[PDB]
């Protein structure tokens, strides 16, 4: 037990310095070897005191020595002296400097950045701080306020390079740690601790100095299911449970348990891929998608309110929903932070050196503090983080928010080639995970509309989608847009597949299902919704027969389409937002009206949907876009329909099922027209007769039959805004 | 359950990091990346079996728990440390698409921290085999070597005085007299050589594991300077005398002991690192490493299948990959917190610059900046500037390579990479030779090449001055042949730079009369003077300062003999010029204005020629003076006369001083550098004093002086 220093003086020659714990105090060995710099004798003035402890020859007289105690039950310090040779010259380090060593902290090691436990037991800290030139460890016990201890380092000793670190015996009694830069006497969060503690707004967090026990994941197994047979349902966590309906108890009610209990429920609607919302630690003020830490979830979405036990109940989810077949997909934000440029909002990095880790004063408009994305520092930061949360929590995949933003280099400027984007695509370990490209930016500042790079790999989210299938069911936009989106967008997916395209008809923000057919006025003419007649809720009987057609022409069309649909949480059962086209005034799920029959007709029309895709895989689940023989285009009467017309808003899809076992091909109509309108059937082959499994202007009983049989040739009514879809058989 | 010696030890599923064997938890955790590979093994060795070239133990890798993503990975519970390791990977066998999957071989970890191979130089295998199976060290639970609380010595680039040595010639040569001639102990006992001769940091050349015979089965040539690596993270274990014992390690340790006593006499050390190409060559070449795991990832590959080639040794690179960046990036960090190295020079540096084909519009976007075109910003410079601990060591770069990029004074730096100052090397070989029109270049390079390094934010330091290096003439051959001789090179002559803008002072050979001798011994005095006046970081190879000559042959990358050897028995002949080279050093130190931190201001440093403050920038000029500011010395007056003419050049009119002569590279040993340990001094002054009097002083043809201004 004991540390060695070796200080270059500056006339030529070496200082040992031996420090050795005691069995309670400290043992320092000086020791001069050499000779002739020294000849006559020399003297450890001991920071100039009185004092000096002449030192006599030790081995030989070729090494002189000294050997200084210092008192038991002191806290880390710093011996600091000089050499004086018998005429009263100094003799100083090499830098000109006092040698100094420290007393009770070993030197440390520059890697792992964070907090690492060695074999003896030793804690080790690393941090990386190119801006500061002064750090210091604060450590608090079980409540502190200010600092149980604090250790300043030494810039030549507790230093590699740029990573400041520092060694410790051991940290009984000791709870949290945090980091002093420059000098201002701010805690701050290490940026790569696995545990931290409760936020408290001057803003301030403190990693904590436990281990995450290891998680026994069992026999838990990534679903690795494939991307074509991919129905994802994005939830939050807090609201998806937290309302009282859910019948879950307290503090298992709006966490990862209580998300992890309705599994059921999510089987029920054919779903296997749960897309969370943000999960990082946030501030309770801007909200999920301002995160503060990149490392562990959220603690408020544990049952106890703390961080390990917000680790463990995710894992525990995770595994569930692994059991159980279901992906689990993670929305990540990777483009900012919840720091401020000022110093009471600094907690993590913006003040450990916040030249590297964020843009030169932002961007245009937009107070929170924008990451520098591709600077290596921030990217080792992110791709660490990102294999943290695939190797440790299992993972399968995530969503990259306003992930157009990480193409952006240090200036503000475009990048050709932005280089986390490729060490993102070309991780090998985050090789199998799906990466999922999201344009949508939480900030108030809409990027661009450009080529995000995708490698073949990167899946993306369809806005475009969401705007054309609201345009064409409002009458607004020509029939050729719709034909593009049934199609699996393919003038964006062109060179990937349909499967790589993330179809959405409403999100967590904007208009929900039911608030697409309701609310409809000049503010929200950028939701492309419509009123059905009437603003806001009504009892006129045929607005109401209205939108429930057009909810139903929505999911239809959402399902129907060649791509990954993506169902919003609380879409299945009309979770109205009130108008408003914030994701904060979103509110708990009400679990209630499941129970109901507009819920019923809706999640029943879901789940026959997905089932229809799960049996006809040849159709809708493909890897490549349908060929230009076995799809073809038909109006009223199996004419060419008015592509260029924009008054027609009536349109017709026939698929030849490809018989590469028998397929009966598919025909959909779809009439957005306030009008009813004829549709003559394909022809059939002797003994093959349609049959009408969708049609959306009847009831529940008939609805959606798994039947009504229809000649070839002949002719149907389809109704105003009503979507119908027929199976040869 | 699954048991792999025996039944002895249990095999685990382990986890994908870190990359390369590690000890843990009471076993090994391996991990390699491969994408093309559909199977894989582990194969382990015990040395008498890999002697035999025969796999002791073979384990199968699941590609169900023992693959996370591109990454194979397998954990083994036992006392593994004493038997070496490879793996064995099946694919596809496709040249034309830059497959090379092969069960039949054996590859090497890239992260292996030992090769282990052959224990002795030169020494073929068993039946002459050069090329015989290799394995890799597993490491120890624990870390066999004391540092004796070794500390970064992080010398300022600006005080800096760098001396390339070669680790076997340094001591290899029988007038060493040392233990262990050709190794690391060997030369350990030398350091305090080179610290009295004024250096305090070594370049070492390439000491990465390399093949020493890959010549000579062809042939009957070595690979003297290794510049063609197998390991990239494994020292050489031809280079220490324990060879192969304990499966390395004491190599490993070995090497870490020269550091150690480098660092314990006041020395930094730089690694010579060669990343942009590999000891597998073309497709042609034998499959160790990397060909065998992924060529298509470490390797740039024509649309073909071809392997591009601007390393000039076969293969390239594919330093831009995100995967090779990783690789390089860890095996630096490697390099300097395990090793205690000091710095890095980049070896054919510009090919780090040439991008990938990973952005070709065809591979992103998936139809239509190529492969091969140097970037603005490349990443891998990006991630080493700007690692937390690459950062802050030294980053020097010959920035050229053989397909024709050249950047001097371009190559991306983020105002942190140093680099090989070609352009000062071809300016001083030109104008101490005589040549026109380089006075003013000559100055430029006198004051740290502002034209190049000023605008883009660098400081003088960041110029690595030197005038000659491993490749290309010595010192004292760059004052006696004109031409290179490279016919013992075997390649009909055709190696080497062929412009060296040498002079052989008149006759060439070594057989010359009396005139051309001292005029080479001034020639090779104003070279130092030259280097050691300039502002930047002097560099000079090992053997230029007592006049090392290897008969003209200006490349000599393929001789295992004293042509390439220190000559400690030839030091001793030639003492006065390795005096003088001393004495300059220490000059250069005393002096605080040559070892400026910015480049010099109109303010300290004054331009003359033959009279004071009339220089001559003409086309016809051969004469460069200038005088410092000096806060020890008060003031230096350096004065370069590279005409074949000598001149009564008149000194500055200092009233109350006098200049007192220092350094004369004309004058007769010892008196070329006047110190005070010559009992006669003040007399050699005083029979110069009717000329210093008048503020003048009398230069022969050909050399150069320095005085310093006393008060008088
Ligand atoms: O970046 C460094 C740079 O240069 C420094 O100094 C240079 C230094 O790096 C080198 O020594 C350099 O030498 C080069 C070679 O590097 C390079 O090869 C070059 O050009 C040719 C060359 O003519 C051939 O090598 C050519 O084809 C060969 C393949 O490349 C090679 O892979 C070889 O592979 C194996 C071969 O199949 C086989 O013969 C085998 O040998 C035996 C085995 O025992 C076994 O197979 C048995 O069964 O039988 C065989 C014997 O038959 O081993 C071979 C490899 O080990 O196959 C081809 C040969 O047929 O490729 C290259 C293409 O470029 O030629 C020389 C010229 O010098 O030059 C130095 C210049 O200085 C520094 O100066 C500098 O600082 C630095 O920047
Ligand atoms: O340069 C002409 C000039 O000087 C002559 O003396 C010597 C030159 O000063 C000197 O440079 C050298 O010329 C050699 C070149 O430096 C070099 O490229 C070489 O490889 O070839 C040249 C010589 O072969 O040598 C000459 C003398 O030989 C000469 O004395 C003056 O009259 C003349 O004005
Ligand atoms: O004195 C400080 C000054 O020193 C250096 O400037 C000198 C150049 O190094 C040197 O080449 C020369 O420049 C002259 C050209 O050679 C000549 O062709 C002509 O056109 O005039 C030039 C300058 O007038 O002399 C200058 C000093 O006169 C150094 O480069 C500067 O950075 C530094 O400021
Ligand atoms: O989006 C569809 C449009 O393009 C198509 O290739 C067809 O010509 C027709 O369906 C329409 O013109
Ligand atoms: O098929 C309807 C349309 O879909 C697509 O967007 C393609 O352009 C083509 O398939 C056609 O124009
Ligand atoms: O990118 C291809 C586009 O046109 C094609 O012919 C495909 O049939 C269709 O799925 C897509 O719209
Ligand atoms: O899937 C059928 C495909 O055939 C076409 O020639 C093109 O590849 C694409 O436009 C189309 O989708
Ligand atoms: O390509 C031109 C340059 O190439 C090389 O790197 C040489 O070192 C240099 O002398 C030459 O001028
Ligand atoms: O100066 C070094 C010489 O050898 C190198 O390997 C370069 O390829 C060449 O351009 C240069 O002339
Ligand atoms: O032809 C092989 C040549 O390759 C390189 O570019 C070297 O600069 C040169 O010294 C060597 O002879």
């Amino acid at each position: 037990a004991r540390s060695c220093y070796r200080f270059r003086t500056d006339d030529d020659g070496v200082v040992d310095v031996a420090v050795s714990g005691e069995d309670g105090g400290y043992a320092v060995s000086v020791e001069v070897p050499g000779t002739r710099g020294r000849e006559g004798g020399l003297v450890l003035r001991a920071s100039g005191s009185g004092e000096g402890v002449p030192l006599a020859p030790a081995a030989g007289g070729a090494s002189l020595a000294a050997e200084l105690s210092f008192d038991p039950t002191r806290a880390p310090f710093y011996l600091s002296f000089l050499l004086t040779d018998a005429s009263g010259a100094e003799i100083r380090t090499h830098r000109k400097t006092s040698f100094r060593v420290p007393v009770g902290v070993g030197p440390g090691s520059p890697a792992p950045l964070g907090m690492s436990i060695s074999g003896d037991g030793a804690v080790n800290f690393a941090v990386y701080s190119k801006n500061a030139n002064a750090v210091s460890l604060y450590l608090y016990a079980a409540a502190g306020d200010e600092p149980a201890l604090e250790i300043d380092l030494d810039p030549y000793i507790h230093r590699t390079g740029n990573v400041w670190h520092v060694s410790l015996a051991s940290v009984d009694g000791y709870v949290s740690y945090a980091f002093c830069c420059g000098g201002i006497r701010r805690p701050l969060l290490d940026p790569y601790a696995k545990v931290i503690g409760d936020f408290v707004s001057s803003m301030r967090c403190f990693a904590s100095l436990a281990i995450a026990p290891s998680y026994n994941w069992g026999r838990d197994r990534h679903p690795r299911l494939p991307l074509e047979k991919l129905v994802v349902y994005r939830a939050n966590v807090a609201l998806f449970t937290k309302d009282r309906s859910s019948g879950l108890p307290d503090d298992a009610a709006g966490t990862f348990t209580g998300l992890s209990a309705k599994v059921e429920h999510f089987r029920s609607l054919g779903v296997n891929a749960i897309l969370l919302e943000p999960v990082f630690p946030f501030h309770q003020v801007k909200g999920p998608y301002f995160p503060y830490h990149f490392f562990s979830p959220m603690n408020l979405y544990s049952s106890k309110g703390l961080s390990v036990s917000a680790i463990k109940s995710m894992k525990d989810m995770v595994r569930v929903m692994h059991r159980n077949g279901i992906e689990v997909l993670l929305e990540v934000v990777f483009t900012h932070t919840a720091e401020g440029e000022s110093e009471c909002q600094t907690i993590s990095m913006r003040g450990i050196d916040n030249s590297s880790y964020y843009i030169a004063n932002g961007i245009a408009g937009c107070k929170a503090s924008i990451l520098n994305c591709n600077h290596p520092v921030t990217q080792k930061l992110i791709l660490d983080s990102l294999r943290h949360w695939v190797l440790d929590f299992h993972v399968d995949g995530f969503c990259f928010i306003n992930a157009p933003f990480l193409v952006r280099g240090p200036g503000g400027e475009y990048l050709s080639r932005p280089p986390l984007l490729e060490a993102i695509t070309f991780d090998p370990v985050l090789s199998m995970t799906k990466i999922i490209a999201d344009p949508w930016s939480p900030l108030d500042i809409s990027n661009v509309q450009f080529p995000f790079p995708h490698w073949k790999r990167w899946a993306e989210v369809n806005t475009r989608f969401s705007i054309d299938v609201r345009k064409f069911l409002k009458r607004e936009a020509l029939i050729s847009d719709l034909a593009t989106r049934l199609c699996g967008s393919g003038d964006l997916f062109s060179t990937r597949g349909p499967a790589f395209s993330f179809n959405h008809v409403s999100r967590n923000s904007g208009l929900s299902l039911v608030d697409l057919v309701s609310f409809s006025n000049d503010d929200l003419l950028s939701e492309s919704s419509w009123n059905c007649g009437e603003e806001g809720p009504s009892e006129n009987s045929a607005v109401l027969q209205t939108r429930l057609r057009q909810i139903r022409n929505f999911l239809f069309i959402l399902f129907v389409s060649l791509g990954v649909p993506v169902l919003n949480m609380g879409d299945e059962c009309g979770h109205s937002a009130a108008g408003s086209v914030s994701y904060k005034d979103r509110g708990p799920l009400n679990w209630r009206g499941m129970k109901t029959t507009f819920v019923k007709e809706v999640t029943g029309f879901i789940s026959f949907l997905t089932a229809l895709r799960s049996r006809r895989g040849d159709i809708f689940q493909r890897r490549e876009f349908l060929k230009l023989e076995n799809i073809h285009w038909y109006g009223s009467d199996l004419c060419e329909p008015g592509w260029d017309d924009p008054t027609s808003n009536f349109l017709c899809m026939h698929i030849n099922a490809e018989v590469d076992s028998v397929r009966g091909d598919l025909y959909i109509c779809f009439n957005a027209n306030e009008e009813s309108v004829s549709a003559a059937l394909p022809a059939l082959a002797e003994g093959s007769v349609w049959l009408r499994l969708v049609d959306t202007s009847l009831a529940f009983p008939g609805f959606f039959a798994t039947v009504q049989q229809v000649p070839g040739l002949s002719s149907y009514h389809v109704e105003a805004h009503t979507c119908v879809l027929f199976e040869s058989k | 359950e699954r048991y792999a010696l025996g039944g002895a030890c249990r095999v685990l599923a382990g986890m994908p990091a870190p990359l390369g064997a590690t000890a843990l938890d009471g076993g090994v955790n391996f991990a390699v990346y491969s994408a093309g590979a559909s199977a894989a093994s582990l194969c382990l060795f015990t040395p008498d079996d890999l002697e035999a070239d025969e796999v002791t133990e073979e384990v199968p890798l699941d590609p169900l728990f023992n693959r996370t993503g591109n990454v194979w990975h397998v954990f083994i519970e036992g006392e593994l440390h004493n038997m070496l390791y490879g793996y064995r990977f099946d694919g596809m066998f496709a040249p034309h698409c830059g497959q090379y999957f092969d069960v039949s071989n054996v590859v090497v970890d890239p992260y292996a921290k030992a090769v282990i191979s052959r224990g002795e130089y030169g020494v073929p295998g068993p039946g002459g085999d050069c090329w015989p199976q290799m394995a890799g060290m597993i490491p120890l639970p624990y870390s066999t070597f004391d540092w004796q609380g070794d500390l970064p010595l992080r010398y300022p680039q600006k005080d800096l005085v760098i001396y390339e040595m070669h680790l076997r010639g340094f001591t290899k040569h029988s007038s060493s007299n040392v233990e262990h001639p050709g190794t690391y102990i060997g030369a350990i006992s030398k350091l305090d050589y080179l610290k009295e001769l004024g250096v305090n940091c070594v370049e070492l050349m390439p000491c990465h594991e390399f093949n020493e015979l890959e010549y000579f089965s062809c042939s009957s040539k070595m690979n003297f300077w290794g510049y063609s690596t197998i390991n990239f993270f494994s020292p050489m274990i031809r280079y220490s005398s324990g060879g192969i014992r304990n499966c390395g390690r004491d190599a490993i340790n070995e090497f870490k002991t020269f550091v150690r006593e480098a660092h314990k006499r006041g020395i930094e050390v730089i690694m010579d690192v060669v990343f942009n190409h590999t000891a597998e060559g073309n497709e042609k070449g034998p499959i160790l490493s990397f060909r065998g795991i992924d060529n298509s990832t470490y390797y740039m590959l024509a649309p073909k299948g071809e392997f591009y080639n601007y390393s000039g040794c076969g293969n390239t690179f594919n330093c831009n990959h995100p995967v090779v960046r990783e690789f390089i990036v860890d095996c630096l960090r490697y390099w300097v917190t395990e090793m205690h190295v000091d710095g890095f020079r980049f070896d054919l540096a510009s090919i780090m610059t040439r991008g990938c084909s990973l952005w070709d519009p065809v591979n992103v976007y998936g139809s239509p900046t190529t492969t091969g075109t140097p970037l603005a910003t490349p990443p891998l410079i990006d991630m080493i500037s700007n690692d937390p601990i690459l950062g802050d060591v030294k980053l020097i770069a010959e920035a050229w390579d053989a397909g024709g990029l050249y950047q001097v004074g371009q190559f991306p730096h983020w105002k942190i990479w140093s680099e090989w100052n070609g352009k000062y090397r071809d300016i001083v070989r030109q104008f101490i030779k005589g040549t026109d029109g380089f006075a003013g270049g000559f100055a430029e390079c006198l004051c740290g090449s502002p034209h190049l390094y000023q605008a883009g934010g660098r400081k003088p330091w960041h110029s690595i001055n030197f005038v000659c290096a491993h490749d290309g003439f010595t010192l004292a051959d760059l004052v006696t042949y004109n031409k290179k001789y490279n016919s013992s090179n075997g390649e009909d002559n055709r190696d080497g730079e062929n412009h060296n803008l040498s002079w052989n002072c008149g006759e060439e050979g070594e057989f010359a009369g009396l005139s051309v001798k001292r005029l080479r011994k001034r020639q090779m005095r104003n070279f130092f003077v030259s280097l050691m006046v300039s502002q930047g970081v002097p560099m000079f190879y090992m053997g230029d300062e007592y006049g090392h000559t290897k008969g003209g042959n200006n490349n000599t990358y393929c001789h295992d003999h004293y042509v390439n050897y220190f000559r400690w028995d030839k030091k001793e002949e030639s003492s006065d010029l390795q005096r003088f080279c001393s004495l300059m050093t220490k000059f250069r130190k005393q002096c605080e204005s040559l070892g400026l931190a910015d480049f010099p201001t109109a303010q300290r440093l004054h331009w003359h020629g033959h009279q004071p403050g009339k220089p001559d920038w003409s086309e016809t000029s051969r004469f460069v003076a200038f005088s410092t500011k000096d806060e020890t010395k008060g003031e230096i007056y350096v004065a370069f006369n590279a005409s074949h003419l000598p001149a009564v050049v008149g000194l500055p009119e200092r009233p109350g001083y006098r200049w007192e002569p220092l350094v004369d590279t004309g004058k007769p040993a010892p008196y070329d550098f006047l110190t005070d340990d010559l009992p006669d001094r003040a007399h050699a002054v005083h029979l110069f004093s009717h000329f210093l009097n008048s503020n003048l002083y009398p230069m022969l043809s050909y050399s150069s002086i320095i005085l310093e201004l006393q008060p008088d």
